[PDB]
């Protein structure tokens, strides 16, 4: 039983941010954590584009590229979707997939911008982010583009359009107390904001005993996730592989014995 | 030339100058983590 | 060589047909040894 | 008797030794040596050179036309 | 050719920033500016659309 | 096998023997129209 | 005419008999895999 | 601006690294950001026309488009014929892979011999455009264009505009990739020993202004011989932006999470995709084709040919001592032959 | 037909390489013994 | 021509063990512990957690390869302690300190919102 | 064997190239059985003496009892026999080398061992291996008083021929010319 006790301040929450700091921690979980909010937690994506038009400027794969990286609302129904790999039923269904279709024609003189405004799915709860709105592709007079999509559950680790951050600022040691970054000239960089330190001196005096204890976060949303969530699903999600893990440890060690 | 005709070159050769400079210390945890890289290692870790 | 006060031991040609006509084959053999040794280790490179 | 050549087995005679009896070994030669989970003929030959019973007879021809037999035991493997 | 969805580096999204970004330099916003009120802070996304061509607006003058 | 005109983009009907030409204008370049079968893109 | 066929770097004896092109080849682009041994060679699924 | 440059762009304004990260950069070697990748980074389109025409020339003797059966033709490959519509021709939004035929071409035979286009056996793609029309001589024209995306692999080229090309030698993910304490990753990181020998001076002057740039918002002049731009000058303008004045940044390793030690060089630096793509260059013969003349493997990759042995490897193998292993070079895997 | 499948002594398999493979890996222009060197095959995913 | 799917590194194929633990003859109550489909994520918290174990006298992880999706965690242990009981005990604590850095987070956010 | 030398190597030059590294080997053996310098050795000098004759014997590169294959023997060996003879010498061996009974024995099965391996084996393509080993080199010359040299100085060597580029003459004198420039 050696096991951490962290605790947590939340310093800055919006709709696009989270702003926290774990402290009692170790590196390396501080590290696995923010590893994890960009890789390992879930959201729905656009992974299936079926183009019946396309009439634009931009070849069918370039439109399906774009589809895929347009964020899509995940906040709730994300964890009830099962992966498709997993799920039971055929190519998809409405319990690992959501639908989406998209049907824009050009007629009028001026040029008509398809956004993701213009995707409808069949589920409320999985919508673009942005319903100023994304923009897919701008038609000419007399284009269309009609394609129906397919949003299924997945992670950053296998594609980033399944990565629900925007950028996730990591720190610790602002004053660089440990010297795990050795500056040849301290006078010449800026402090962090983190940083505690007066304007006279540019580095906390060297602390031999020190550990990493303290961590700085900033998790930015793309919008498919509540920045807060983000957090959370990592947590659970860290939580889950190595549950997962000790499962399957259990099952050799017995095998083994 | 009698003489090897590879050696160690780039990236391992700037670094190990630096990692056998006088003053590089490394921590219980950096060693363990050295030596997994170590494929004739013997398993026993030396004395600091 | 034949001229006075000129050392007819150490005096060389770096003409190799010259060494060849006027000291031998064993000679030339040595002079072209130490010719291409000249060439060769002009830059500080060595072969065998 | 009345060798002049090497005693020693040089590496291109152990390139070819090697070879050659993997190459019988492969085309169901008995192997000379006992053999324990061993399955690759070029492997199953390694351990026959150094148990020094590959049945191969290296003749070594001399510029002069003559030329040495010699068995593969007697030569002094480079290991 | 047209406005990437997400910036490179990071992922944050800004295929929906492009129109908004030519308003505001055409309200007279130096590009600084304009990024600035665009909320691109970080430099790897003020770079996606500050060196954005948009040559989509070319391709649109061609007759399908 | 329908061909659209390249110039005036007319679906055009025409058989492997008779000559390739726009019923209307009478462009000489044709396109044939996108396959029917629908190919299925991952938006990766 | 044939001695133009026997002669040059691309003729028969040079370019058909001392080289030629080989079944069994492989060729691609290297790039570096510090993590294979010295006398290892990472190859394509494809070439294999 | 006069060589209309902004008008038609070469390349993407990357995040670089100068950092010795994992040793997979070595020796001109490049490391890229996976996500970066996922995301459209030096994503590009390549477009192969084949354009096929039927003649007929000679007293009964023709060429057409049309869909070649097996038992009607007489040549004849193991390639896939289905795809070929009713009048020869591929249909557009068609996926296409090695070994299959686009253009259904027969001539009579003085039944009919087939000389129908296969697709480029590395090429996988979508048929893009299929143009029929008359060429100049009147006969029957078409072009087929087969359009395949090029997502940046491990082994591509990529150079910067300063002589500093490299392929590319691994992609790590975000996470795995080092970050600023901004979350900013690095699309590519290049080798520290790619700048010393060459003195490609330009390019750290590049990136330091790219960086000014970019927080700064305006296009940075680099216009070769300006008193008016210095280094000091250049460096100023970034400290006003809350960055080290030379370009520096702390750096956290994405494997652990621990600031590496040393101050990595980052900033934007305009690159470039190269031509040369790993798998247009890809070639692996075993027991192909041979030539009519001499009997040996065909040359070139477009037909599957052999690598050449030539008089250097043979000269090789004779100081190896490889007899044998030079045998098979060159005579058993050329062109073993009996008389 | 898996009659034909059978394998019985004597057969040859012309098997994939795999790993351990002995390749000859060589770059031109081959100017001395080290530019002709042999490897193990190691199977890795992708095309260099 | 020779991409790998995307989902290969966290997905294993039929017969493919999540995990594998080997002895280590060169030294005793030493074993290896090979991880399918993982990478530095799990490598690197259980590594530093069984460094945290006093009984446990070297504990490391590797990834042999960064295109193969594998991690060898060797762990040496005490002769009264096993590697196998220090690697669940490790897992056991992570899970504990995950868990209550969830319980704590989810209090800091209503905390947040409410005011 | 000094005085031989001296002709061998008039300039004086001591730096050669020999099969066996006599002095890394030595250090070996005092590494492998713990010699310890301060101590008096119990090595005999007679040992050495004798000890060192043996090996002599033992590395043969031209066998035959016939004096053509025993001068061929004498003359392949001489430089390593010299340079053996005056690093196993009996007044080294004692005064600062200090090896034991046991660790000489050992040096000796070395110097054997590792001189045999340096044989050349039957059957090297040692003309492909000069040519080679020459023709590498030329790929990192330069090309081009002044004398030529690199590349198109390589070429005179190996094109022999009439006419060299920069033909010239190295002349010593010999007399007091030689140290009086108004003479010279
Ligand atoms: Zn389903
Ligand atoms: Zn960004
Ligand atoms: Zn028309």
């Amino acid at each position: 039983p050696y096991a951490n006790q962290p605790t947590v301040r939340i310093t800055e929450l919006t709709d696009e941010n989270v702003k926290f700091i774990i402290e009692n921690t170790d590196l390396a979980v501080a590290n696995s954590i923010r590893r994890v909010f960009i890789a390992e937690v879930p959201i729905i994506a656009i992974d299936w584009v079926q183009i019946d038009a396309n009439s634009s400027v931009l070849h069918d794969e370039f439109i399906a590229h774009r589809l895929g990286l347009i964020p899509l609302t995940s906040d709730d129904i994300v964890d009830k979707l099962q992966y498709s790999r997993d799920c039971t039923c055929e190519e998809f269904c409405p319990e690992c997939s959501v639908e989406f279709t998209l049907d824009v024609r050009c007629n009028e003189d001026q040029t008509r911008h398809v956004t993701s405004r213009d995707l409808i799915s069949n589920s409320p709860r999985v919508i673009p982010v942005t319903s100023d709105d994304i923009l897919i592709v701008k038609l000419r007079k007399g284009q269309e583009l009609r394609l129906r999509a397919y949003a299924k559950k997945g992670f950053g680790k296998e594609h980033a359009k399944w990565n629900p951050t925007a950028g996730v600022a990591f720190e610790y040691d602002p004053d660089n107390a440990l010297r795990h970054t050795v500056y040849p000239k301290p006078e010449e960089w800026p402090k962090s904001e983190y940083s505690e330190l007066d304007e006279d001196e540019s580095q906390a005096p060297y602390d031999p005993n020190g550990k990493p204890e303290r961590f700085y976060y900033n998790v930015e949303s793309c919008g498919s996730l509540r920045p807060e969530t983000i957090v959370l699903s990592a947590l659970s999600g860290l939580k889950k592989k190595l549950s997962d893990l000790q499962t399957q440890l259990s099952h050799e060690i017995q095998s083994d014995v | 030339s009698n003489r090897p005709v590879m050696g160690i070159v780039q990236d391992t050769l700037t670094a190990v100058r630096k990692f056998t400079k006088r003053d590089v210390f490394l921590e219980r945890g950096e060693v363990m983590n050295l030596l997994m890289f170590l494929s004739t290692w013997d398993g026993k870790v030396p004395q600091p | 060589l034949s001229e006075k006060d000129v050392d007819p031991v150490r005096t060389t040609s770096n003409d190799i047909v010259e060494i060849f006509t006027v000291l031998g084959i064993e000679a030339v053999r040595k002079a072209l040894e130490r010719e291409l040794y000249h060439v060769i280790s002009f830059d500080g490179s060595y072969v065998n | 008797q009345k060798r002049i050549t090497t005693p020693y087995m040089t590496k291109y005679e152990r390139a070819r030794v090697l070879g050659t009896r993997a190459l019988q070994i492969a085309m169901c030669a008995p192997v000379m040596v006992e053999l324990e989970g061993e399955t690759d003929p070029l492997l199953i030959a390694m351990k026959e050179l150094k148990a020094r019973k590959i049945p191969i007879i290296i003749r070594r021809y001399l510029p002069d036309g003559s030329y040495e037999d010699w068995g593969v035991d007697e030569l002094i493997i480079s290991d | 050719m047209i406005i990437p969805v997400r910036c490179f580096t990071c992922g944050k999204i800004v295929g929906n920033k492009w129109e908004a970004y030519l308003g505001l330099l055409q309200a007279e916003y130096t590009e600084g500016d304009a990024l600035d009120a665009l909320g691109l802070k970080r430099y790897c996304c003020r770079r996606m659309l500050l060196a954005h061509v948009d040559l989509i607006e070319k391709l649109l003058n061609y007759a399908p | 096998m329908i061909y659209i005109c390249g110039e005036c983009h007319t679906e055009n009907e025409i058989k492997s023997r008779d000559p390739i030409r726009c019923r209307e204008c009478g462009y000489r370049i044709m396109y044939k129209k996108r396959t029917k079968r629908l190919v299925v893109f991952d938006a990766r | 005419s044939l001695k133009q066929r026997l002669k040059g770097k691309e003729g028969r004896v040079r370019g058909n008999l001392m080289g030629k092109r080989v079944d069994f080849s492989a060729r691609t682009v290297i790039t570096p895999d510090p993590n294979l041994s010295i006398d290892q060679v990472g190859v394509p699924r494809s070439i294999a | 601006e006069y060589l209309r440059f902004r008008e038609l762009p070469a390349g993407i304004n990357s995040i670089v690294a100068i950092a010795s990260y994992t040793g997979y950069n070595q020796e001109d070697s490049v490391i890229m950001n996976r996500s970066a990748v996922d995301r459209g980074f030096f994503r590009s389109v390549f477009y192969r026309s084949y354009k096929e025409q039927e003649s007929k020339k000679g007293f009964d003797q023709e060429e057409v488009f049309e869909k070649p059966t097996r038992e009607t033709c007489q040549g004849m490959r193991h390639a896939i014929y289905d795809k070929l519509d009713d009048d020869g021709l591929i249909a557009p939004g068609v996926r296409v892979s090695g070994d299959d035929v686009i253009i259904g071409k027969t001539v009579t035979l003085p039944t009919k011999r087939d000389c129908s286009t296969f697709l480029r056996t590395s090429e996988t793609g979508i048929v893009d455009q299929v143009m029929v029309t008359l060429n100049q001589e009147g006969y029957k024209f078409c072009k087929i264009r087969v359009r395949s995306v090029r997502i940046p692999q491990i082994g591509d080229k990529f150079a910067s505009r300063h002589g500093q090309k490299g392929t590319c030698g691994i992609q790590y993910r975000q996470e795995d990739m080092p970050f600023t304490c901004e979350g900013i990753t690095p699309d590519i990181i290049i080798n520290p020993h790619a700048i010393p020998s060459r003195m490609t001076i330009g390019h750290l002057i590049e990136c330091l202004q790219g960086k000014v740039s970019a927080n700064k918002g305006e296009i940075g002049d680099a216009t070769p011989f300006n008193d008016a731009v210095n280094v000091q000058k250049i460096s100023n303008l970034l400290s006003d932006y809350g960055y080290h004045l030379r370009g520096n940044e702390v750096l956290y390793n994405g494997f652990t999470g621990r600031k590496i030690t040393s101050q990595i060089f980052i900033g934007p630096t305009y690159y470039q995709r190269l031509k040369h793509m790993v798998d247009d260059k890809i070639h692996s013969r075993a027991r192909g084709p041979i030539q009519i003349l001499n009997r040996q493997p065909m040359e070139g990759r477009s037909r599957d040919g052999g690598l050449r042995f030539g008089e250097m490897e043979r000269d090789c193998q004779i100081a190896h001592g490889a007899a044998q292993f030079l045998r098979e070079r060159l005579f058993e895997a050329s062109d073993p032959y009996q008389v | 037909k898996p009659s034909d499948l059978h394998l019985q002594t004597g057969y040859k398999v012309e098997r994939h390489m795999c790993d351990g493979d002995i390749v000859i890996f060589n770059r031109q222009p081959t100017l001395h013994k080290m530019s002709m060197m042999g490897h193990r095959v190691r199977i890795l995913p992708w095309s260099t | 021509m020779n991409a790998p799917p995307a989902f290969e590194s966290f997905l294993l194929f039929e017969g493919e063990k999540k995990i594998t633990i080997n002895k280590d003859t060169k030294v005793p109550n030493a074993c290896l512990f090979t991880i399918n489909k993982e990478d530095h994520t799990l490598g690197n918290i259980i590594k530093s957690q069984l460094l945290k174990d006093p009984q446990v006298l070297f504990a490391g992880y590797k990834v042999p390869h960064p295109l193969e999706h594998k991690i060898i965690i060797r762990v040496q242990t005490t002769p009264d302690y096993s590697p196998q009981e220090a690697f669940t005990n490790a897992i056991t604590d992570l899970i504990s300190e995950l868990s209550l850095l969830e319980e704590r987070f989810r209090v800091a956010i209503k905390d947040k919102q409410e005011g | 064997d000094r005085e031989v030398l001296r002709v061998i190597f008039p300039t004086g030059d001591s730096k050669v190239v020999l099969p066996c590294n006599l002095l890394r080997m030595i250090w070996n053996a005092q590494k492998i059985f713990h010699i310890n310098p301060r101590l008096p050795s119990d090595l005999h000098p007679i040992k050495v003496v004798e000890g060192v004759k043996e090996l002599s014997k033992k590395l043969v590169i031209v066998n035959g009892d016939d004096p053509l294959s025993r001068q061929a023997q004498e003359n392949a060996t001489l430089l390593f026999n010299i340079h053996l003879r005056s690093t196993l010498c009996s007044r080294r061996m004692a005064e600062e080398f200090r090896l034991s009974g046991e660790a000489f024995d050992w040096l000796l099965g070395e110097i054997e061992s590792k001189f045999n391996q340096a044989i050349a084996h039957p059957g090297e393509m040692v003309g492909a291996l000069a040519a080679q080993s020459l023709g590498e080199p030329a790929t990192q010359m330069t090309l081009n008083k002044n004398v030529t040299l690199g590349v198109p100085r390589l070429k005179e060597l190996i094109n022999i021929s009439k006419k060299p580029k920069t033909p010239s003459l190295t002349v010593f004198l010999l007399g007091q010319s030689a140290r009086d420039a108004e003479r010279a």
